[PDB]
């Protein structure tokens, strides 16, 4: 197709970067992450989300839902 | 949770420090404007990259 092909490429690239972030979380998947992203639409909605909303993403523990809510909400600074 | 932060676009070893200082956690990252990110990173285009990563949405497919 014309450069729908380019839209596809830029789309995959972006998404695959989102996966680089999320798969940082304690074994939370490439799959988890693509689903996550497409359900929530943007990382902004994804982190504005409660552990409850996260668990509504079809698939995904409430286990995986906790781990991720934490990484996102736990503060950068501790000691 | 800094492992997360660093793989974020327009974030590098230098500014991971500075940014861990003015924002509580990742969640709060959602909460900032582009200008507030620029000032916190001192790089206007780094701020573009990270702000865009965060605010880009799928919600189309008509
Ligand atoms: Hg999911």
């Amino acid at each position: 197709d014309p450069a729908d092909l380019l839209m596809e490429k830029l789309e995959q690239d972006f998404v695959s970067r989102v996966t680089e972030c999320l798969t940082t979380v304690k074994s939370v998947n490439k799959t988890d992450s693509q689903t996550l992203l497409t359900t929530f639409g943007s990382l902004e909605q994804l982190i504005a989300a409660s552990r409850e909303d996260l668990a509504l993403c079809p698939g995904l523990g409430p286990q995986k839902a906790r781990r991720l809510f934490d990484v996102l909400h736990e503060p950068f600074l501790k000691v | 949770p800094q492992d997360f932060l660093l793989k974020m676009p327009g974030v590098n070893a230098k500014n991971c420090r500075s940014l861990m200082h003015h924002v509580k956690n990742i969640a709060e990252l959602a909460a900032l404007s582009q200008d507030e990110l620029t000032s916190i990173l001192g790089n206007a285009a780094n701020a573009k990259q990270l702000y865009d990563f965060i605010h880009t949405s799928f919600a189309e497919v008509v």
